């Protein structure tokens, strides 16, 4: 058996994601970090066979093999480290895996401007979605109350270019009743919100 | 290295299946795993050499066969709801102990294809609010209704891919959510800035790859076969 | 309403052999939509209708490819390639594109083979039935080719008329023969008057009629 | 495994009303439409009306409407038939056949899936349940004469569906005295007379008669 440290880890960026595994089989020999993004497959990112820290890049594994225990540290993390880590241990040349811990590293946000914007189709002006974006790190967005209204989570883009970073959800319906303005009204949003 | 083909599969209750699986790193040792939400990676069978099988953790169902190194394909006896799962082969040198897994193979499995529904699609262009209080414009785009949850959303820019700027929500919404066999929605968004959006020379395009039946599959309904299919929206930039 | 008529509306085939249906409807059936709703159905005996062909010429999946349906306007034809023994049943074409969903009349598609004598059975009635006060007696002809047969009954060599019924089953679908049950009805206090009980039949297979019977009343 | 399983046989006096019920299973009862078309003894076929149960449209052919209510119980999965101010020409096997459209196509204009049909006899006649009695034993013949029962009809099988081969029922047969009368017969091997049971199950369910009837030779 291995075992791995539950529920999503919230990391704000920057700072450090700590990764605890421990197995059951004290004959193990070798310890492995796989990375998993939504969607994607398990890719090999660290190796430690003996006692000690290994680092490789923002990436700090470290072995006890008296205490059955292996760690991944993500130094400086960044959202694009958000994925699940798998631990895989071994005793010689089955591989054993836990069942992963899901990171979540939220962006830091310096400037934020609230707001929920209305964006029409380019085909048909009746047909509209609701942005709510820039909001920081610290909003939470909820998921529909309501069956005919559909609210995706919180998504952080990237302007590489620009070094610039923002959060959004989008809301939609085709309820006669729905108006951007009440869209995310099952939300904690700031008191600030723009509302053109 | 380790290659998988198909990426994705919809499947009919009853129907066999062979995921095919091959590496060209002379590998002895090879598997093939399931991952489910509750459970993570199940070994299902592996082959420590050629001509070597072994049953893993959840072999029913299954049949796996090794005539060569290169190859080894994963037979689904007879398709059951239960099989509906993201499958990956990997490979292990077993002389280094290092494991590389494959890309993956979506599977789903439905009781009847007329489940099966394209997505619609569809680009919200930016608002001229959001323009002009930030200089920056949010394109978003919108799949809708389509079943299985076996979709690839890219946005493209002049007629090149583009992933700057671009969010796409990691699992798709369940527009019943009571239900099983519930059509899917998705969205993505791509921002550029409010210059980049007004220039009428540029054409922004969401793209959604879609999988579904063959051409050779018996259907009939009134409507279009949903066969694998790309399914996309347009939006030119404005000067407004 | 639309009129469906179908032709022919008995047809006789040998297996093997191919066989057509045509179907003419009273107005086009092309709906709004560009489908035109043309269908055939087949009911086998005793049992509901099943879906053959959709929308003219589609082939609903499991029919088997010996059956395909072709045409246009008012004009409209099933084919079956090779007819088979299973085949028997009746044929509807069925209109759609239009409210109320009109049916032709059917066609019976019966199939040829070889003469098939009838086996002769009999049966004396029941003790349960004799303690009821009446006597039934039935005479079996079983898997005979063709329908026509002749049933007679005979109590103590005397000719009966009157006192009989007969019903005979629809073609086989495996062997394409037909059946026959005969039943002669008497009084408990008749039956008891007579010794000789016997059903004569007659049919082409039988170049001398076959007697059964039983002694005891 | 789609099927759809109807109420049983009624006789009704001309006058009055029939309520045939039609209970879905194996899909999602909602998404299909359903189909009523009606089959008088030795006739063809004729459409009668429809119900989407999503939304309770119906449709209807012109020759019933102000006789005819289709409803659905989506809670039950069950699809209704009622037809009133019932006259002789209206005895006929009803049968409800799912529409082959899933959500809304145009396919459901062409039919999939048939119910079993339920005989509906319109009559001032009495119920009268049947007598069973056997009709004793390199072939040997056996059966069963189902007598005196009113109105059709029976249904019949052997060793509870478990002997298919060589079994005829035959179309009963109207008596002198306005009762119906049939007989099923079995050919098998003559040499298992000794070892093998036979057994006919009669089901008239008119009266609600089930008789399971032991046949062994004299
Ligand atoms: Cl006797
Ligand atoms: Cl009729
Ligand atoms: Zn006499
Ligand atoms: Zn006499
Ligand atoms: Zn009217």
């Amino acid at each position: 058996e291995v075992e791995q440290n539950s529920g999503p880890l919230s990391v704000p960026e920057g700072a450090i994601a700590s990764l605890n595994c421990t197995y059951s089989d004290r004959g193990s020999q070798s310890f492995f970090w796989y990375r998993q993004y939504s969607g994607k497959s398990p890719e090999l990112i660290m190796s430690i066979y003996s006692n000690g820290d290994k680092e490789d890049g923002r990436f700090t594994a470290q072995l006890n093999k008296a205490s059955q225990y292996v760690s991944l540290l993500i130094r400086d993390s960044q959202p694009s480290d958000s994925a699940t880590y798998l631990c895989a241990v071994t005793t010689d040349s089955k591989l054993q895996f836990g069942a992963g811990t899901q990171v979540v590293v939220t962006p830091d946000i310096q400037n934020p401007d609230p707001a929920v914007y209305q964006l029409r189709d380019s085909k048909s002006s009746d047909k509209s979605v609701c942005l709510f974006t820039d909001f920081d790190s610290q909003t939470n967005v909820s998921q529909s109350k309501d069956s005919d209204v559909y609210i995706t989570d919180k998504c952080v883009l990237d302007m590489r270019s620009m070094d610039f970073k923002s959060n959004s959800a989008v809301a939609w319906s085709n309820k006669s009743d729905f108006a951007c303005a009440n869209a995310f009204n099952n939300s904690i949003i700031p008191e600030d919100t723009f509302f053109p | 290295g380790v290659t998988q083909t198909p990426k994705f599969q919809v499947l009919k209750t009853g129907q066999s299946m062979t995921l095919q699986c091959a590496q060209d790193m002379n590998h002895e040792y090879m598997s093939w795993y399931r991952q489910d939400p509750g459970m993570g990676l199940r070994l299902i069978h592996y082959s420590v050499g050629a001509g070597i099988t072994d049953q893993g953790e959840v072999p029913n169902g299954y049949n796996v066969s090794r005539s060569t190194t290169e190859d080894f394909p994963l037979r689904l006896l007879s398709a059951a709801p239960s099989q509906t799962s993201v499958y990956f082969c990997a490979s292990r040198p077993g002389l280094r102990p290092e494991q590389y897994f494959g890309p993956g193979t979506r599977l789903t499995v439905t009781e009847d294809l007329k489940n099966v529904f394209p997505p619609e699609v569809a680009v919200f262009e930016p608002s001229e609010a959001e323009i002009s209080h930030t200089q920056k414009a949010t394109l978003v785009c919108l799949a809708t209704g389509f079943y299985p949850d076996h979709v690839e959303l890219s946005w493209w820019v002049n007629g090149k891919e583009v992933h700057s700027g671009v969010c796409t929500d990691p699992q798709p919404l369940k527009e019943q959510p009571a239900l099983n066999d519930s059509r899917y929605a998705l969205s993505s968004r791509l921002r550029v800035s409010a210059t980049f959006w007004q220039d009428p020379r540029n054409h922004f395009r969401c793209q959604v790859q879609f999988y579904g039946l063959s051409e050779n599959d018996e259907w009939t309904q009134d409507r279009a076969k949903p066969v694998t299919q790309i399914v996309s929206a347009e939006a030119w930039g404005r000067a407004d | 309403d639309i009129v469906m008529t179908q032709s022919p509306l008995s047809l006789p085939v040998t297996p093997g052999e191919p066989a057509s249906i045509s179907c003419r409807s009273s107005q086009r059936l092309v709906h709004s939509n560009g489908n035109t709703y043309l269908h055939w159905y087949l009911q086998k005996p005793g049992q509901s209708p099943r879906l053959l062909i959709y929308r003219v010429s589609n082939r609903f999946p499991g029919v088997p490819d010996r059956f395909s349906g072709s045409g246009s306007g008012t004009d409209f034809t099933l084919k079956i390639s090779r007819v088979e023994a299973e085949d028997v049943g009746v044929y509807y074409c069925s209109q759609s594109t239009h409210v109320p969903y009109t049916f032709g009349q059917g066609t019976k598609l019966e199939i040829k083979r070889t003469v098939a004598a009838p086996s002769v059975f009999i049966f004396p009635p029941s003790d349960e039935q004799l303690k009821s006060g009446t006597a039934s007696v039935v005479c079996l002809l079983n898997n005979f080719y063709p329908r026509e047969a002749k049933v007679q009954w005979k109590v103590d060599n005397a000719l009966q008329s009157g006192n009989s019924q007969e019903s005979v089953t629809e073609q086989d679908s495996k062997d394409s023969t037909y059946s026959l049950s005969s039943t002669l009805t008497l009084s408990k206090a008749d039956y008891e008057k007579h010794k000789v009980y016997a059903c004569e039949v007659t049919h082409q297979g039988l170049s001398s009629p076959v007697t059964k019977s039983f002694n005891r009343g | 495994q789609v099927q759809l399983v109807q109420s049983g046989a009624e006789v009704k006096k001309p006058g009055a009303s029939v309520k045939v019920s039609c209970k879905a299973s194996g899909y999602t009862f909602t998404g299909y439409v359903m189909h009523w078309v009606r089959q008088a003894p030795g006739q063809g076929l004729e459409w009668m009306g429809f119900i989407n149960p999503y939304n309770d449209d119906i449709q209807s052919n012109e020759r019933f409407r102000g006789r005819v209510t289709m409803t659905r119980d989506t809670s039950i999965s069950t699809a209704y038939m009622e037809l009133s101010r019932l006259r002789s020409d209206d005895t006929a096997v009803y049968y409800c056949a799912r529409g082959a459209g899933y959500n809304f196509d145009g396919a459901y204009r062409f039919f999939d899936f048939w119910g079993q049909g339920t005989m509906v006899t319109v009559s001032s006649a009495s119920t009268k349940g049947p007598s069973v009695f056997p009709l004793a034993p390199g072939t040997a013949a056996l059966g069963c004469l189902v007598k005196d029962y009113f109105p059709e009809p029976v249904t019949v099988s052997w060793n509870s569906g478990a002997l298919t081969s060589g079994v005829h029922t035959f179309p009963a047969v109207l008596q002198s005295s306005g009762l119906y009368s049939l007989s099923s017969v079995v050919t098998v091997p003559s040499s298992s007379l000794g070892t093998q049971t036979y057994i006919c199950n009669v089901n008239h369910k008119p009266s609600n008669t089930k008789v399971d009837k032991k046949v062994e030779p004299k």
